[PDB]
């Protein structure tokens, strides 16, 4: 519990990076979050949207 | 650019499409600037 300040900094860095990576799995309204699905399920005009 | 096609194919005359006319015959680029004009010349037959 003494090193709470440094462990909090390490935890915030790991939490920020894991949040940034987990956001690759999000759709944001898209048909899939896997970019290769979009490029294979749709024609190029709809895929670009 | 001018030609005759069957009426069902006219939907392929647009940028970024796919199908026999758009793939093997007349392809418009994805950033095409222009107008596509068509009419059924059915009285020609």
């Amino acid at each position: 519990s003494a090193l709470g300040k440094l462990q909090d900094v390490v935890n915030q860095n790991a939490q920020a990076l894991n949040t940034l990576v987990k956001q690759l799995s999000s759709n944001f309204g898209a048909i899939s979050s896997v970019l290769n699905d979009i490029l294979s399920r749709l024609d190029k005009v709809e895929a670009e949207v | 650019d001018s030609f005759v096609i069957r009426g069902d194919e006219v939907r392929q005359i647009a940028p970024g499409q796919t199908g026999k006319i758009a793939d093997y015959n007349y392809k418009l680029p994805d950033d095409f600037t222009g107008c596509v004009i068509a009419w059924n010349s059915n009285n020609l037959d």
